[PDB]
DNA sequence: AAAAGCAAGCATAAAAGATCTAAACATAAAATCT
DNA sequence: AGATTTTATGTTTAGATCTTTTATGCTTGCTTTT
């Protein structure tokens, strides 16, 4: 998993909760 | 073509003011620098302490031979067995120069191997390093340094005062054996008149002393042997008190740990090969960035969280321990994953978590190194340096020799266990008294640690006063000294990468040299470096068409015999692909520039493999 | 690479790949400057002629401090040369003493007397037509033993660490690098280490005794299919193609000079004359004189 | 007493094997006067025959046949001008009794192959 | 030399030929093959052995004398012990 | 019958042995500084 | 009118060369065991 798409996909993991 | 590819010139100077620190000011102010010197000079100043330290015995005991001959025919001679690593030896007769100049009772000649091809040249050499070195201590031509007019300065200097002439041999073992015995004539006619004293370097064994002394030679001898210390116990003596020290906070990975150990201990002796790939690991890892700068002590480490820019945050986000430390955590990590300022507040608590956490990993492992190396068959081996590298590489607990451990220790009688838990109680509160307690963030470790030992005196004292209480001392050993203190490196406390240094692939390849594997794969597979869209071999025996033009000389080469005629060869060539015989021609010179195949000279036209 | 030993013992688009791995190559340099600051050598090893890339270092890198490029794969260049070089030009001292190791001795304290004037040294192949003795590689080992002097190297041949023992592998305190290029060796086999129609363009030169003894030679060849030196001497006398013994070994002489003619001697003394030729084409050459 | 470096030990016992077992049986002994001589090849092939680990050509490895050569543990009885060449010609100069004591430190029965 | 016709020697074969008698010399049992070697090398820079013209122990040689001389110093020795005086003559 | 083994043969090459020559070293003529 | 590099020159020794001679080795051509 690239550093990018991990960070924004668990920022929208935080943003959606 | 170029300027520089001259038919006449082969050297091609581009001087610019040269008379009779190469960074620019960018790097050196840079803080990583800062922090990378300053942790290189710590450890090569501790090497060279414990260098010292190893050599000093031998040292005194030498010039006290030299002063014993001073206060007194054969000429008096120590040999001195010292080890294959001949490099590293040149510190040691310098010391010895240091310390009989400093005493002013000698002078020193050194003679290596390159000055002394003949008798004249070595006679030449050792006045002319005789009187230079009187002359260093408070310039002749080197025709005319003849022995008399050694004699004659020496009578002219020290007969109104003795000096000894010591004459170090430190390459014995590269010398020719007739100029060496020539001059050991030359020396041993000369005594009485001239003190002499010829101590040696021989890196083999003294039968290599006895084999190229013959008996009027050996006749003139009157040798001592001195010898040094081992070179795997001084790895050892280095290994245990440099990269395991708990001050330093830089701690290499156990794959790296153990593949510096398998270069000195597989390939070469040299503890300089060591340093210097301990340094280029030290480099590869300080010069990440300035994130890697707060790889340093607590405070300057606090410092150097309150100077930050961004591409650091950067970077202590994208490594990998970072992301499971984001998962295990909503607001909060919003904040620590945009706002920067609550990682920059954040940051010290993650600092000393892992500076602690290594300090307990190196006090649990002074712990349990004694009491899993005493044992028989040592399932983990006897030292700390093998214990390390086993604690780090994986999880012990799940280990099967840990199991095989547990079963040994249960298996004993209860004096020799309780002697043995003791002895362990007993080092490890010492090292955390000696080392741990001048260490800063050292209070803090020992606050964690002491409670627990004293846990584990008062299961000792239970099964003193009291069968299957040694299991229950075990199962406390475990799990307050080998669960928690002794984690496995992908279970370290996060943000541990800027500490330890695990890229051992980059590394491997800068230190180990192998330019056979690049050659062969680019004359096998050039896909591999290319990348083209159209070259890649499914296997690579294949020859397809559109490779390389050496590529495929190369496969026609490699797969028959080999006396190789040049005519069926490019019959093969062409059937494969005038400009082409040219094209063969320079394939065929390529070839042979590489050293793969030679021209033969008693048969024209044919070519022989030199590889197999 | 873990060789078998039962083979000793049973004995377009490559244009635009090639420069992307050149760019590759030219983004290493920083990274090269700062392990040179460190102390460590650069040694490259790849396939391909890195004669560019290191020109490439000198020129955008290195534009301002002392170099001293050597090209060792000259066939004719020595090591006295090199420190002489070093000796004459960078330092002002004159010629190098003629001891090479004294010339190191030498370079060593000159260069101890001024700090903070670096010295570069590329070796494009270190691995060079005259630097494969042990003693230039002793020499290299000691001028890269230096804290001055820095060195970025070449590696072509396949056996080139034969000739590094541990101390001068000590001394060249390494970085290796896998820069492969692959571009074709151009330079390196430029230089001299690495027929019929020959016949009659020497020939044409000949005067007509010349031409008449060495078709006295074709015909006894093609006749016989070497002969001995006292028959052509009775033909020539008879023929009148020369005035005595002398002027005819004189010829001789010529023809072994421009190697028409191969002169082997026999254990009863007589000079043999063999014509280095196969007899098809020596057949075609006396056809080709009718 | 001489103590060495590991694979040092298996080209050291390689070379003894190659200086002691002559040409020919070596393809009877590893397919699977005076001391001989012996190509640097041949010590490589008897090296990878007896390792049955198979490391890889690094530089350290015939940095290791250079230095045990400087040791005077080996010798150039011809070639010297031309290592590289492949012309060069080496020849083992130690005892029995230090083979063998390599090969029990090591681990490495040399008596099989002899 | 008798018995292969001043073929030239070597270290190991004399050394080889001397163990056959030492070991039942009742007198020279004692004797390390170092002690014969620098013995050879006594022998070597008195002339007495001369090189061929290579490791020391295996240098070809020649012997420098005749046998004329070597038995007349069997008979000028002084108190030769008896076992060589014997092996000497066989 | 397959592949290791002994005379044969020219050939690079290696010693060598004289021999000639190029560069390093000792030395004298001389401008230069006092 | 005298001291100092400076330069031009001669000698000497190490290296290039010519030549013979000798040898191991590279290849060949049978030769012979498995």
């Amino acid at each position: 998993e690239d550093y990018e798409i991990w960070k924004a996909r668990m920022l929208a993991k935080a943003q959606a909760k | 073509m170029d300027p520089t590819i001259s038919v006449s010139k082969g050297c091609f100077v581009y001087k610019n003011g040269a008379t009779r620190s190469l960074l620019g000011k960018e790097v050196v102010q840079q803080p990583f620098y800062e922090e990378y010197r300053k942790a290189w000079n710590q450890i090569n100043d501790h090497i060279a302490d414990l260098q010292h330290r190893s050599y000093a015995r031998t040292l005194e005991q030498l010039v006290d031979f030299v002063v014993g001959q001073a206060e007194r025919e054969v000429l008096p001679t120590a040999a001195l067995l010292t080890g294959i690593n001949q490099p590293d030896h040149l510190s040691q007769f310098t010391a010895l120069t240091q310390r009989l100049h400093a005493q002013r009772a000698a002078m020193v000649c050194v003679l290596q191997s390159r000055d002394c091809a003949t008798l004249k040249a070595a006679v030449e050499t050792l006045v002319f390093g005789l009187v230079e070195d009187n002359a260093e201590v408070e310039r002749l031509r080197r025709s005319q340094c003849t022995m008399k007019q050694l004699k004659s300065w020496y009578t002219n200097n020290f007969d109104s005062e003795r000096r000894q002439l010591v004459v170090i041999l430190p390459d014995f073992e590269c010398f020719n054996a007739s100029v060496l015995q020539d001059l050991i004539l030359i020396l041993s006619a000369h005594c009485g008149s001239l003190p002499f004293v010829l101590v040696l370097g021989v890196a083999t064994a003294m039968t290599a002393v006895h084999g190229t002394l013959p008996y009027h030679v050996s006749s003139k001898i009157r040798l001592r042997v001195f010898q040094t210390q081992a070179a795997p116990t001084g790895l050892n003596e280095v290994l245990d008190k440099v990269l395991l020290s708990p001050k330093y906070a830089f701690h290499l990975s156990g794959k790296t740990f153990k593949f510096l150990t398998h270069i000195f201990l597989y390939y070469d002796f040299s503890i300089h090969g060591f340093i210097q790939g301990f340094k280029y690991c030290l480099m590869e890892h300080f010069f990440g960035g300035n994130a890697f700068a707060l790889c340093t002590d607590y405070s300057k480490a606090l410092g150097r969280i309150k100077q930050l820019t961004h591409e650091d945050m950067e970077t202590i986000r994208r490594l990998p321990s970072f992301r499971p430390y984001v998962e295990q955590i909503c607001k909060r990590i919003i904040a620590v994953l945009t706002d920067d300022d609550y990682l920059k507040k954040k940051l010290p608590q993650l600092l000393r978590d892992c500076l602690l956490h290594f300090l307990l990993f190196r006090c649990s492992l002074e712990f349990l190194t004694e009491l899993v190396g005493d044992l028989p068959r040592c399932p983990l081996g006897k030292l700390r340096r093998e214990l390390y590298v086993n604690c780090l590489n994986r999880a012990i607990i799940s280990t099967p020799e840990y199991k095989e451990c547990l079963q040994m220790l249960s298996f004993l009688s209860k004096d020799e266990f309780v002697a043995k838990v003791n002895r362990a109680l007993e080092r490890t509160e010492q090292f955390l008294v000696e080392e741990i307690a001048p260490l800063e963030l050292g209070e803090a470790c020992t606050a964690v640690l002491r409670p627990k030992l004293e846990a584990i005196r008062l299961a000792v004292d239970e099964v003193v006063k009291a069968g299957r209480a040694l299991q229950k001392t075990l199962q406390l050993i475990e799990t307050q000294i080998v669960q928690d203190h002794l984690r496995a490196l992908q279970d370290a406390p996060p943000i541990h990468e800027l500490f330890v240094f695990s890229d051992i692939a980059t590394v491997r390849r800068n230190i180990i040299g192998a330019p056979r594997a690049a050659l062969h794969t680019a004359l096998n597979n050039p896909h591999f470096y290319m990348q083209c869209k159209c070259c890649e071999l499914q296997d690579q025996s294949l020859l397809v068409g559109t490779l390389p033009d050496l590529s495929v000389v190369y496969k026609l080469h490699l797969e028959c015999g080999r006396m190789i005629n040049l005519f069926d060869w490019l019959q093969a060539f062409r059937s494969v692909v005038p400009q082409i015989q040219a094209r063969f021609t320079r394939a065929v010179a390529e070839l042979q520039f590489l050293g793969y195949i030679k021209m033969s000279k008693r048969k024209t036209d044919h070519a022989t493999r030199l590889t197999w | 690479f873990v060789p078998e030993s039962d083979g000793y013992f049973h004995s377009a688009e490559h244009e635009g790949s090639i420069n992307a791995i050149m760019e590759e190559y030219r983004s290493y340099f920083p990274k090269w400057m700062c392990i040179l600051n460190e102390g460590f050598n650069i040694l490259l090893y790849g396939l391909g002629s890195k004669h560019q890339l290191l020109q490439s270092f000198h020129r955008e890198v290195l534009h301002k401090q002392t170099v001293l490029v050597v090209n060792g794969f000259f066939p004719s260049l020595t090591i006295k040369d090199m420190l002489d070089s070093i000796t004459s030009d960078i330092l002002d001292a004159g010629i190098s003493p003629a001891n090479p190791h004294e010339a190191v001795d030498m370079i060593e304290e000159e260069f101890a007397l001024i700090p903070e004037t670096h010295l570069f040294l590329i070796v494009h192949n270190l691995d060079g037509a005259m630097l494969r003795n042990v003693k230039a590689q002793a020499i290299l080992s000691r001028l890269a033993r230096i804290p001055n002097i820095h060195l970025l190297a070449s590696i072509d041949h396949i056996n080139t660490p034969l000739l590094w023992d541990q101390g001068k592998l000590c001394s060249f305190n390494f970085s290796w690098w896998d820069c492969t290029t692959m571009l074709p060796y151009t330079n390196e086999t430029a230089f001299e280490n690495s027929a019929l129609s020959s016949m009659r363009s020497v020939f044409s030169s000949l005067t007509t005794n010349s031409r008449g003894i060495y078709m006295l030679i074709v015909k006894y060849q093609l006749k016989n299919k070497g002969m001995p030196f006292r028959d052509l001497y009775s033909s020539c006398r008879e023929a009148f193609l020369v005035s005595s013994d002398l002027a005819l070994r004189a010829q001789l002489t010529e023809f072994l000079d421009h190697k028409l003619v191969k002169s082997k001697r026999s254990v009863d003394g007589s000079e043999q004359l063999t014509i280095p030729i196969d007899g098809a084409l020596l057949q075609q050459f006396l056809e080709e004189q009718e | 007493s001489l103590e060495l470096p590991y694979y040092a030990k298996f080209l050291l016992i390689a070379a003894f094997l190659a200086s002691h077992n002559a040409a020919k049986q070596d393809k009877r002994l590893f397919v699977k006067l005076g001391p001989k001589s012996f190509s640097i090849d041949r010590l490589l092939a008897i090296f990878y025959a007896i390792l049955e680990e198979k490391v890889g050509l690094t530089c350290n490895l015939l940095s290791q046949i250079s230095t045990l050569v400087h040791l005077n543990l080996l010798s150039f009885v011809s070639g010297e001008q031309n290592i590289m060449e492949g012309s060069a010609r080496l020849q083992c100069t130690i005892g029995l009794e230090f083979v063998l004591q390599i090969g029990k430190v090591v681990g490495f029965n040399v008596r099989q192959y002899l | 030399s008798q018995i292969y016709d001043r073929d030239s020697f070597n270290f190991e074969i004399i050394y080889a030929r001397f163990s056959k008698f030492a070991k039942v010399s009742t007198t020279m049992q004692a004797v390390e093959r170092s002690i014969v070697l620098k013995a050879f090398e006594h022998l070597r820079i008195a002339e007495l052995i001369m090189p061929l013209t290579v490791q020391k122990e295996f240098e070809m040689h020649k012997l420098a004398l005749t046998y004329s001389q070597i038995h007349h110093c069997m008979q000028r020795y002084q108190a030769l012990p008896t076992e060589v005086a014997q092996w000497a003559q066989s």
